[PDB]
């Protein structure tokens, strides 16, 4: 599906964060024997969390990755089964080592807190179908599906999940990740990879030369969308004007030559002045000082819109006639 | 105070992000209108260009008045027929493009509500510390 | 001649005031001229066609009109009495569309659409080539072909003298 | 005239102000629209920016900008026929297509670059038939029509649509302002009131 460098560690965490609604999936706590130290090390780490009130609002989810006790913690959803599991863990064997006793004696502090810890617990393992499970869960669980390109979206959200997993694992806190922050990050990834790779691909057309000459300046996507809608609106205005015969069909030659004059004037004005800036920066300055100019200019000796000047500048740059980057003819065409 | 410094820093961040979100919503409404506007303009262009294949066939089957081989057909007419053939396929907005436009519109409405709530509670904390 | 121009703006103007359509509308107006009296059309009549059909201040009035000669001319002057500069602009739209008409003749001169006769300068259409029926047209061409026939039949009763006073054009 | 400046400041006073104004601004009465700016200019509190107000202005600005190009497509048609009015009072001249066809004989073709094909078949037969009209109706037949009423009406068409540009483009300038700087912080609202009180300094 995605780039499969991420293991099941990130896959099951992202899948369980996908099927949630503002409920923080706390403490992945990777474990790799009924009397093992790391088990009660992990359940002892969640003591101060539920003992405090800044993290648990009685909506958190606790779970484990990779024994009779594990089934006792996993297979109990209600309070009475949690009580029965608590009495079974409290009477299974005598206290073998102090390294587990120091966690067990405080684990037996409160019956109700332990019962709510069991009621939110669900130990899971996962398998090799975890990328397929994440793919199917995102396909049939996400409202407003983005099925045309979901591999790279899952790649970015798995990169975010792996980054927060490493940031939680390197330091001394458990894996506290909320579904709200996960939903915000997945929404940002979805919006970034819908507004650009498909939407902006429809309304600019295989990377035409005007959008590439914009890309040489590497300006933000708001100017990219403004340029695309200006070019489309200018082409549609030409279509409307020559359908109804408003302007004669050679005044675009007198409009485009004058624009060559203004582009040469602004190029001498802004390229000779600095001569010590980066090429992209002086190209950005030339582009903005061209756009705030060439707006009072007349097509067929009458007033024309701002959108027409911007779109004819972009269509003029599309045929490699004018440019924004100082080195643009060697880069393309 | 440094608390006022970080509060003003995050307020500037949220203000610039809301400015970008409003600009993106204005753009996405512009493309939402421009999809059907460019579809209508392309339909009118296709209607004006639909005689080109017929004139291509009557160039193929008839005898011209020009004795010397001229490339007027090769440089004029099949450009128009090729434009007709391209505009036949590039007329209608695709369903996934319109769906992505609508999903981006409702998502930008969602971030408008979210960042407006963020605006509301940050200006409350400004007006309670000052 | 107009090939595809090396501008993106002027290419879109070229695909609408286009020379394959413009050589078809001249052929239809020649066919409406040749049907009435079986006489070759004087080449100054075909220049006046594109002031009518390639604009909107005329072409939207030919669709409402159904009469002949001054019945259209009353529809600007006295039938609504709000405009009337439009039929005086037909003389000025000769000079604007002389570059559009002249090479629309040339594409019509190839492919056996319009035939000129020797050095006399008389245009005859190809009656052996069947035009498109009104069913197989699109929406915009159904307006223009009806506009081309209507102007092509109005000029059949137009001699050389009354073009200078009714159409107000002097060549 | 005035209400363009009033309505543009009211719409941006819901982006950066304390008024919600659930009644529709397009159908709002002028006398209601002046009390909204007095509330912003007198007291500046409860900076409640909401998405229901911001999303209304994006559709309001896009409807105003759509109305801007429809006036310009109508302002162009008034200005295009005004030149043909001004060409009438200076007069008509002979078009002389027969002499004009000879200029294409002495000019480059670049498509049919061989000059022995088009001149021997098309342009000289078109020139000789056009030269007959320069010797048949060469008498200056008078041209009438009394186009003085078109000068009066298109003066009223020009003085209405250009008056709309001095109103509509005022609404674009207030609503856009700086697309680099549409700030939503406390400093942007504080400098917004100074522009509002300048416009209301001239009520009489």
């Amino acid at each position: 599906s995605s780039w499969l460098g991420y293991k099941i560690q990130e896959y099951r965490l992202t899948q369980r964060l996908l099927e949630a609604n503002n409920s923080s999936c706390i403490g992945f706590e990777i474990l790799d024997s009924n009397h093992s130290k790391d088990l009660w090390k992990t359940l002892s780490n969640w003591m101060d969390l539920i003992d405090s009130g800044e993290i648990d609002v009685d909506n958190t989810i606790f779970l484990l990755f990779t024994s009779e006790v594990l089934q006792l913690l996993s297979t109990s959803q209600a309070t009475e089964e949690a009580s029965k599991a608590f009495d079974e863990i409290l009477k299974i064997v005598s206290h073998p080592s102090p390294s587990i006793a120091n966690y067990l004696n405080n684990f037996s502090k409160s019956k109700t807190d332990a019962c709510r810890l069991i009621s939110k617990f669900t130990y899971i393992y996962g398998s090799g179908s975890a990328p397929h499970d994440l793919r199917e869960s995102y396909k049939l669980h996400r409202l407003g599906a983005l099925e045309e390109h979901l591999d790279e979206i899952m790649y970015e959200i798995l990169g975010w999940v792996s980054d927060v997993l490493t940031l939680a694992a390197e330091k001394r806190q458990p894996t506290i990740v909320r579904a709200k922050d996960f939903g915000a990050r997945l929404g940002e990834i979805e919006s970034k990879y819908r507004q650009k790779t498909i939407l902006n691909y429809f309304c600019n057309r295989d990377a035409p030369n005007y959008i590439k000459q914009l890309n040489l300046i590497n300006v933000d996507d708001s100017e990219l969308e403004e340029a695309a809608i200006a070019n489309l609106e200018t082409k549609d205005a030409v279509v409307e004007w020559t359908l109804n015969g408003d302007v004669q069909d050679y005044s675009y030659r007198y409009y485009q030559r004058e624009l060559r004059r203004c582009w040469g004037i602004q190029k001498q004005k802004i390229h000779l002045d600095f001569n010590g800036r980066p090429e992209t920066e002086v190209g950005q300055r030339l582009y903005i000082e061209c756009l705030n100019n060439v707006t009072r200019y007349y097509l067929e000796n009458k007033k024309v819109g701002d959108f027409f000047a911007h779109g004819t500048l972009h269509s003029m740059a599309d045929k490699l006639t004018i440019g924004w980057h100082p080195e643009f003819d060697k880069k393309l065409g | 105070s440094e608390q006022e410094a970080e509060i003003t820093k995050r307020s500037r961040d949220i203000s610039n992000n809301l400015a970008k979100v409003k600009s993106r919503l204005q753009n996405i409404n512009s493309m939402n209108r421009l999809a059907n506007t460019h579809s209508d303009a392309s339909r009118l262009k296709r209607e004006r260009l639909s005689l080109s294949k017929w004139l291509l066939t009557q160039n193929d089957i008839n005898s011209s008045l020009f004795s010397e081989p001229n490339e007027i057909r090769s440089l004029v007419l099949e450009p128009l027929a090729r434009a007709f053939s391209n505009l036949e396929a590039e007329l209608e907005v695709p369903i996934h493009v319109q769906g992505a436009l609508s999903r981006e519109k409702i998502y930008l409405e969602g971030e408008l509500t979210r960042l407006a709530s963020e605006m509301k509670d940050v200006n409350t904390q400004l007006k309670i510390l000052r | 001649q107009m090939l595809k121009p090396e501008n993106n703006l002027e290419k879109e103007a070229w695909e609408i005031n286009n020379p394959a359509m413009c050589s078809y509308m001249l052929w239809i107006a020649t066919l409406a001229y040749y049907q009435k009296q079986k006489e070759p059309i004087h080449p100054s009549r075909l220049f006046c066609l594109f002031p009518f059909i390639l604009y909107s201040d005329t072409r939207n009035v030919l669709l409402s009109s159904k009469g002949s000669l001054k019945s259209y001319l009353a529809k600007f002057s006295n039938s609504k009495a709000i405009s009337g500069d439009i039929p005086l602009s037909i003389h000025f739209r000769i000079d604007i569309q002389k570059n559009k008409t002249l090479d629309a003749l040339i594409v019509a001169f190839d492919s056996g659409l319009l035939v000129i006769d020797s050095d006399s300068g008389l245009i005859k259409p190809n009656v052996s080539i069947k035009p498109l029926p009104n069913s197989k047209l699109t929406d915009t061409i159904k307006e223009l072909v009806y506009c081309s026939t209507k102007i092509g039949r109005w000029l059949s009763e137009m001699t050389n003298q009354d073009l200078a006073r009714d159409l107000k054009v002097i060549f």
